[PDB]
RNA sequence: GUGAAGCCAGAGGAAACUCUGGUGGAGGCUCGCAGCGGUUCUGACGUGCAAAUCGAUCGUCAAAUCUGAGCAUGGGGGCGAA
RNA sequence: UGGGGAAAGGUUCCAUGUGAACAGCGGUUGGACAUGGGUUAGUCGAUCCUAAGCCAUAGGGAAGUUCCGUUUCAAAGGGGCACUCGUGCCCCGUGUGGCGAAAGGGAAGCCGGUUAAUAUUCCGGCACCUGGAUGUGGGUUUUGCGCGGCAACGCAACUGAACGCGGAGACGACGGCGGGGGCCCCGGGCAGAGUUCUCUUUUCUUCUUAACGGUCUAUCACCCUGGAAACAGUUUGUCUGGAGAUAGGGUUUAAUGGCCGGAAGAGCCCGACACUUCUGUCGGGUCCGGUGCGCUCUCGACGUCCCUUGAAAAUCCGCGGGAGGGAAUAAUUCUCACGCCAGGUCGUACUCAUAACCGCAGCAGGUCCCCAAGGUGAACAGCCUCUGGUUGAUAGAACAAUGUAG
């Protein structure tokens, strides 16, 4: 795992032939929001504080690769 | 315990300027052999 | 206050089975099996150990980089600076001896 | 009766000599050209110590006349040479402590070290800390000199022997008392198995000649002749005369 | 570094020697 | 507050070795425990390290010397006829 | 538990040097658990738990202390603080 | 009398069933009998290197089975290139075998869950090391092989053959003192439980954060200005200073320290609904400080003792030197970032002992190590308790002599 500073090279890394998948979870309490894409060797985390700027980049990354919330409570 | 105490007190008082060194460096030696026995009797000491 | 146990074959405490303790996400105390410390390296004449260097086992050093390895001037790496400094200064003096020494010889006595 | 103690000795199977921690024997260098006919000059670069011996050893670095390449050497340090010191060995060396020069370029009355037998062999005579040997006298034609022996022996050498001037670090090292059973066992514990050691007369007949009885005594007389069969020679062996010495020692 | 690092390297330059050799 | 009257360092021993024996030891002991000054840097710290070594803390320097001593009455002696021996010889 | 060298402060003396209070932590020193050993009861058992064990009482315990694996010495030979 | 290992044992492990025999009484039970099942590794070991030591080669003895010999009176080796094709050239040369450690030296993996029986191996998530091939980004160059700081030195890169020099691997026992992790201890808060004739704002339990990375710091030491006697700094323990102290300002070795990722989505504690079962679902909580000659492990700076000074090799890196090679329209032998492929062989179940090893046996004997709670107390002394583990050693009735123990 690696933090990814800023929101410029965050869409660099995400428009890559090895990003596999992302996916996104949301911590009310806190009022946090965290992206998170997967690469071949590393998993990068970008944090966001804000929320109006989360609806932004959420359509502005490529469509190919699949999005998806983090439930609570995943099944085994 | 009781050589870090003195030693310790000593310090402070150098720094702020109630005594200069050349009083400083003798009470050091007097306060290593067995003269002072508490604080309260080495500041008693110094102010005579 | 719950004891532990070791988590491989060998049972004695023999300089090379070194463990530390920590305690686990789910509310367990472990053992977690540890490797030796490295040793920085020295100077070649004095014997002090050289700054800028880091101390690692004999094997690691391959894995890094050459700046992280050496000092940026002559002698980079095994020699301090103070020592380097003092051969700059005989170096020059001993030559400048061996002039005045062999004009010395040659002339004044083969003048005939 | 069966083997005696000192006849096991020979087969070397529990009483052979302990060398792990020994690094190297004390030599000269080879007799080669250019100490024949000059000098050549090292540099000393430790005063170390080595286990089951006195006098401590210096290493000594010089270099190579035919090859880019240096060679290290190990000597017995003379006393008063100090680390950095430059030391010189050859013909024409100058006559300080610690150089090594033949000894026919040296005047009567000086002491030196590691003497030579034969030109070559890399030191025999004098190496224990504190003796030496004296130099005498010169015989210039069919050279060879006179020199006296720390045991009060004189011997005579071929001219070309070695030397190298001084004494033997160490001083007077055998003066103080051992003063415990403990520590005579730490200096023999890294030479050799020799110690503790049981009288002869405690034995039982079968061990020694010495063997048993209803009284601790030897029973003939303790001299031996000089040619007796191995398993016979326990006691003063061709012994001159005993007792003791009262008076001045004729033999010199 | 050790001989068989530098043996790779060199191993390496001359296989894409080759190449361009064989292009032109 | 002197702690002793005669046996000295040699008190280590208590009652064994016998009176006669002690009194060796402790002339031979107090000599090689003390410090001598240098005779390169001109510190007072040279000390035993081996039974025929000695080594300055401060300058690093390591000479070679007596057992329990820096220097012997004999090896002095015969650096001075040695001395005057060469100068007159040869000069 | 005792408190050896080294060090600090004060007092006495013409001097040489001597007293008093602390600091320090040496020794094949000492009481004493685990380990190692095996003095007495000439105790128990003595077709026994056991072809050498059991109980109480004892010796030493920071050093000539205790111990695992690998290797060497082979019968008129080995090894032996005897 | 708990939880795991080395030597040794060899299926004793798990399930179902059972007449006789064995378990010095019984037996529906069993380490017995009968039938089936169970041990997954690039990261943990062997495999690699040498030590004490053993055995080939050159040679010498002995009628002979064989004894000695390990660098010795030996013509004893290994490195590069190109050829259609192996078969052709060119350098260096003092030296030139193997075996021998599951406790020595050594490249690399952590958490959660899972089975009647295995897991640092299986599943899920997140990582690392070696070897072999190759492409993009960035860097350097027309002054051909980088800039900055007075300095200690710094940064994402930033040519380097023969030969040579140096460092790491690499090492004793003991003593007090200081920093860090774990345990123990005290106070407050949210939940659940025990007690209640009376008292007690009471007593007890949960409140956790791995490998691997980023960033800010932490003894020693080193650098610049200046020039100290009315001598100064200073440790529990008197060492340091014109060979440059005090003071002021800087660089650097060393996280099991603070914060962020991994990571709350996990684990744990309560509550409310569902039902033959295949099956469950949904709510909340998962904090804040203090203390010490406390116990244990680890790191650092000092000191004492010696006629005692406390292993070797494989492997890895830096430097001196200057062979060769290379652009002006691209080339590149850039130790920087990312990307592609692979990692063979054998062991892994269970006991380690008043029943799984050795003593003729299910024998009061013997047999090497790791972890270590509360009270009294100087204390790993003796006595009582918590976690965890047993309730297994043929039984019932009576109380004469003589015995063993108290
Ligand atoms: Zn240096
Ligand atoms: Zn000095």
């Amino acid at each position: 795992p690696q933090e990814v500073s800023d929101i410029k090279k965050f869409i660099e890394i995400c428009r890559r032939k090895d990003a596999s998948s992302a996916r996104i979870k949301k911590n009310p309490k806190t009022q946090q929001i965290k992206f998170k894409v997967r690469c071949q060797r590393f998993l990068y985390t970008l944090v966001l504080k804000d929320s109006d700027k989360a609806e932004k980049l959420k359509q502005s990354l490529p469509p190919n690769l699949q999005i998806k919330d983090v439930p609570k409570r995943n099944k085994r | 315990r009781r050589q870090r105490v003195l030693r310790r007190l000593l310090v402070k008082y150098r720094a702020s300027g109630k005594i200069d060194k050349h009083l400083y460096h003798e009470l050091y030696h007097l306060a290593k052999g067995n003269t002072f026995k508490h604080k309260r009797a080495l500041v008693e000491h110094i102010h005579r | 206050p719950t004891r532990v146990t070791y988590r491989r074959r060998n049972p004695y405490n023999t300089t090379s089975n070194r463990t530390r303790v920590i305690k686990t996400p789910g509310g367990q105390l472990r053992v977690l099996h540890i490797k030796k410390r490295g040793t920085a390296p020295k100077c070649g004449d004095c014997g002090i150990k050289l700054p800028g260097i880091p101390a690692l086992r004999p094997r690691e050093y391959a894995t890094i980089s050459k700046p992280k390895k050496t000092v940026q001037r002559a002698y980079g790496g095994s020699r301090c600076g103070n020592c380097v400094r003092d051969r700059i200064i005989r170096a020059f003096l001993i030559e400048e001896q061996k002039i005045v020494k062999k004009v010395l010889k040659e002339q004044s006595q083969a003048e005939k | 009766g069966r083997v005696i103690r000192n006849q096991r000795k020979g087969r070397g199977s529990v009483f052979t000599a302990h060398t792990r921690l020994r690094k190297a024997p004390a030599k000269f260098r080879p007799l080669d050209y250019a100490e024949r006919h000059g000098y050549i000059r090292g540099i000393v670069k430790e005063i170390i110590h080595d286990p089951g011996r006195g006098a401590p050893l210096a290493r000594v670095v010089f270099r190579s006349p035919y090859k880019y390449k240096q060679i290290t050497e190990t000597f017995i340090a003379n006393e008063g040479m100090y680390t950095g010191q430059f030391i010189y060995a050859g013909k024409n060396a100058a006559l300080t402590v610690g150089n090594i020069l033949p000894l026919s370029s040296v005047p009567e009355g000086t002491v030196v070290s590691n003497v030579e037998e034969k030109p070559g062999d890399r030191g025999a005579l004098g190496r224990t800390s504190g003796n030496y040997v004296t130099v005498v006298g010169h015989n210039p034609d069919e050279g060879k000199t006179r020199i006296k022996l720390p045991s009060g022996a004189k011997k005579v050498v071929p001219s070309s022997s070695r030397g190298m001037i001084g004494i033997v670090a160490g001083g007077g090292r055998t003066d103080k008392p051992l003063l415990k059973a403990s520590r005579a066992k730490h200096k023999f514990a890294v030479k050799r198995n020799r110690w503790p050691k049981t009288r002869g007369v405690a034995m039982n007949p079968v061990d020694h000649p010495h063997g048993g009885g209803n009284h601790q005594h030897i029973g003939k007389a303790s001299t031996i002749s000089r040619y007796a069969a191995q398993g016979q020679k326990a006691g003063l062996i061709a012994a001159r005369r005993t007792g003791l010495l009262r008076g001045t020692q004729k033999t010199k | 570094m050790r001989a068989k690092w530098r043996k790779k390297r060199t191993r390496r330059l001359k296989r894409k020697r080759r190449k361009v050799r064989a292009r032109s | 507050s002197k702690r002793t009257k005669k046996v000295g360092i040699s008190g280590k021993y208590g009652t064994r070795y016998g009176a006669s024996l002690r009194k060796l030891v402790k002339k031979q002991e107090v000599t090689q425990h003390a410090r001598y000054t240098c005779t390169f840097c001109g510190k007072n710290s040279v000390r035993r390290t081996a039974v025929g070594i000695w080594s300055c803390k401060s300058c690093k320097k390591t000479m070679a010397g007596g057992a329990y001593t820096v220097s012997t009455p004999a090896a002095a002696a015969m650096r001075s006829t040695l001395r005057r021996l060469r100068e007159i010889t040869e000069a």
